[PDB]
């Protein structure tokens, strides 16, 4: 018995992290990847920096003697090969402690900033080190873009899976038909919490709004008539964040937001906020509605609430698409 | 189902000879539209015949472009040898038909050797074929090619197990295919 | 038996950007998997054979991913069969469109376009393939390899017959073709 996934999303979907999760629950090389999570560091403050000028209105430095840092942190940019000396992370710190910096930080989806921002630059006390060693989560975080295919495979309770991996952005697209021919399900990954920022191939494009034509153009694909779709609805975390921070506004993005309640067979989590529970579900049928719309017994499409970097909750998902595969395909 | 039913299958361990006529543009634009016909058929019907002497399945013909291959349907170790063989008649073919005819005919040889994938595309006028890099580089050969003579690759020579008398090819400064992709030629004597 | 012909349309169509998006990878089952997709875009465009509007086209052959076709051939009003043979580039167009749709691909046609005497059968000892011979057939072929992308390149002789036919063409300029010197070629008008 062996089951051939392919992965599906735009780019910054989460579908390298999900592949990332199957390593370390179904299946050293620690020390290559901390040059992968300095570059992360440094592409974080750098973007955050060259920003700050360019916004509508700009926002200014808290503190005066922070404009020398800025002068160092933008000489050191596009330098090829950096060996990061100390100093560049007393730089770094100095200016994620600055106020300014922070509020135009709280202005990112205006422009493009990677996800693990925030959670490298609050530990870079713990990657300056010399004996640093990267812990799970930090994999987990660590952002490199994807070219190609590439292809994973494990083993559960004696089950085969042999996972495929594809680049999300546009010009990677037309590497996925290579995958289409006996596919046993597709995981179509979503960033939930990105309706407020734009795609990085043109700007303009709402993120969240290119995943859901995306999803139309997979759903209704003359080559995947009969094939299932598990739907993740990636980066719960952030959304929830987002929703309740209560200063970007889903109705500002989605006007029918405005008209939508929580369904009957909403099951919320324990303690959820009701605002988190009616935005969750609310991008969930904007994706059953495309879904809804077509293909009628011959495939289905089964939705998921998840967090690619929370290990658990990968955990208790992927089990039940364990269930959902069994069942029937 | 899905996709249509695809015809192809792969198959390693094959050698493919590619022939062209040189300035055949040229040569059609002088004579009339019949008297070519004849002189091309009277060309192809023997290089047909000596396919079938020396175990090479024909391919197609483009025009003035005549390929074939060693080692299919049923798989031969002794491929390579077999294309070389049908490369030297039809170097000897090509001078008879210059001779009878009185037509400037002049082909250039090509080989090389690896896998493919062969069988047939589409729906209408199935026409069998190959397919692949091993098959591309073999075409290129043919343009990197001398006039007259066979032009073979170090795969090729590979498996000739030292039978035949080569001389530095230098196919790399004829073709810029073969110079980007690094590949030692040879020309059989 | 031969057969010797006065007024053939041949069209020769390519997918220059194919050769690039084949790659032989062990994910792709070395190259297999492209050349599935190249197998639903060559039955796409077999199928528009059986459009009555298309009823005198003749497919002659798929040189790589090149598709080779010609009209005229039900023959021997009078050069209606030119102007099929270009509605017939049209439709081949709009069905790679509808591939690049469903496979997230931008693969443009490059059409080369001439008419003239040809000949017609078989050749070889081997097998009953039927073709058509001829300095029309040569130039044909390198009003593709010299061509435009989304663009019908047409002879200077095939540019007046679409002119009485109602088609606008533009000129492309004296081009130096290999074989033939100097040639006066032209765009067909959307
Ligand atoms: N907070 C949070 N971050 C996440 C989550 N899923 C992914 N990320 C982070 O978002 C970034 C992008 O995810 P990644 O898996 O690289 O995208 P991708 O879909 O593979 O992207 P691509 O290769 O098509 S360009 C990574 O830094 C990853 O750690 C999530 O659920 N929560
Ligand atoms: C399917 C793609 C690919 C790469 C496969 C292949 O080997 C070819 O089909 C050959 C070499 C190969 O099929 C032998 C015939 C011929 C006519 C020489 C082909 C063309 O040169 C193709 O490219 C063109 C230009 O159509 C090429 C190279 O395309
Ligand atoms: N019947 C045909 N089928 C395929 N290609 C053809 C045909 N007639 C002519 N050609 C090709 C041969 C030449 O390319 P080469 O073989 O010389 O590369 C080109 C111009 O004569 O047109
Ligand atoms: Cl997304
Ligand atoms: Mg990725
Ligand atoms: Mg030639």
């Amino acid at each position: 018995a062996t089951h051939r996934l392919l992965l599906l999303g735009a780019g910054e979907s989460g579908k390298s992290t999900i592949v990332k999760q199957m390593r370390i629950l179904h299946v050293g090389e620690k020390a290559t990847k901390v040059q992968d999570i300095k570059n992360n560091l440094k592409e974080a403050i750098e973007t955050i920096v060259a920003a700050m000028s360019n916004l509508v209105p700009p926002v200014e430095l808290a503190n005066p003697e922070n404009q020398f840092r800025v002068d160092y942190i933008l000489s050191v940019m596009n330098v090829p090969d950096f060996d990061f000396p100390p100093e560049f992370y007393e730089h770094a710190k100095a200016l994620w402690e600055d106020e300014g910096v922070r509020a135009c930080y709280e202005r990112s989806n205006e422009y493009q900033l990677i996800d693990c921002a925030q959670y490298f630059l609050d530990k870079i006390d713990v990657i300056k080190q010399d004996d640093y060693v990267p812990s799970d989560q930090d994999l987990l975080r660590c952002r490199v873009l994807t070219s190609g295919i590439f292809e994973t495979k494990f083993q559960v309770d004696k089950v085969n899976f042999h996972m495929f991996d594809v680049g999300g952005q546009r010009d990677e697209r037309r590497k996925w038909i290579q995958c289409f021919n006996d596919v046993t399900a597709i995981i179509f990954v979503v960033a939930s919490s990105s309706y407020n920022m734009v795609i990085r191939e043109d700007n303009q494009t709402n993120r969240l709004q290119e995943a859901l034509n995306l999803f139309k153009s997979i759903w209704n694909n003359r080559w995947l008539r009969t094939i299932s779709v598990i739907l993740f609805l990636n980066k719960q975390d952030l959304l929830a964040e987002k929703v309740l921070a209560g200063k970007s506004k889903i109705e500002d993005y989605f006007p029918e937001f405005a008209r939508y309640t929580t369904p009957e067979d909403a099951t919320p989590e324990p303690g959820e906020d009701p605002r988190v529970t009616r935005a969750k579900y609310f991008i969930r049928d904007e994706f059953l509605r495309i879904s809804t719309a077509s293909g009628d017994g011959r495939h289905y499409c089964y939705p998921h609430f998840t967090c690619a970097v929370d290990t658990e909750n990968i955990r208790r998902v992927f089990n039940d698409c364990r269930d959902i595969i069994q069942r029937m395909l | 189902m899905m996709f249509h039913k695809i015809y192809i299958q792969k198959h390693d361990n094959v050698s493919i000879l590619f022939a062209d006529i040189e300035g055949f543009t040229s040569l059609a634009s002088q004579c009339t539209a019949q008297e070519l016909v004849m002189t091309l058929n009277e060309l192809f019907a023997r290089f047909d015949k000596l396919a079938a002497e020396n175990h090479c399945l024909r391919i197609k013909i483009l025009g003035d472009c005549y390929y074939c291959v060693s080692g299919l349907p049923e798989a031969r170790a002794d491929h390579a040898h077999c294309c070389v063989e049908m490369g030297m008649d039809m170097i000897e073919a090509i001078s008879l038909v210059r001779e009878m005819t009185g037509v400037n005919v002049n082909m250039r040889v090509g080989i090389h050797s690896g896998r493919v994938h062969c069988g047939v595309l589409g729906l209408r006028k199935w026409q069998f074929d190959v397919w692949s890099n091993d098959v591309t580089l073999a075409n290129h050969m043919e343009a990197g090619g001398k006039a007259g003579r066979i032009h073979i690759t170090k795969a090729t020579l590979s498996y000739l197990n030292g039978d035949y008398e080569v001389e530095p090819g230098c196919g790399g400064e004829r073709n810029a295919y073969l110079k980007e992709h690094s590949i030692e030629t040879f020309l059989i004597l | 038996y031969h057969q010797s012909y006065d007024c053939v349309c041949v069209m020769f169509a390519s997918i220059p950007d194919f050769k690039e998006f084949y790659t032989e990878s062990d994910v792709n089952k070395e190259g297999l998997e492209c050349l599935r997709l190249l197998n639903e875009i060559i039955a796409d465009f077999d199928d528009l054979l059986s459009k009555p509007k298309f009823s005198g086209v003749e497919k002659i052959k798929t040189i790589g991913s090149t598709y080779m076709a010609a009209t005229g051939l039900s023959a021997i009003r009078q050069y209606m069969h030119i102007g099929t043979m270009v509605e017939f580039a049209y439709a081949l167009v709009g069905k790679l469109d509808a591939i690049n749709k469903h496979s997230f691909n931008d693969f443009k046609l490059r059409v080369g376009i001439n008419h003239g005497p040809v000949i017609a059968g078989v050749i070889g000892a081997q097998k009953p393939q039927y073709d058509i011979w001829g300095n029309t057939v040569n130039v044909a072929s390198r009003m593709d390899s010299t061509g435009v992308l989304d663009k019908i390149q047409v002879t200077e002789e095939t540019s007046l017959i679409l002119q009485t036919l109602g088609y606008t063409c533009t000129c492309r300029g004296i081009i130096n073709v290999k074989g033939k010197g100097d040639l006066k070629t032209y765009f067909v008008n959307t």
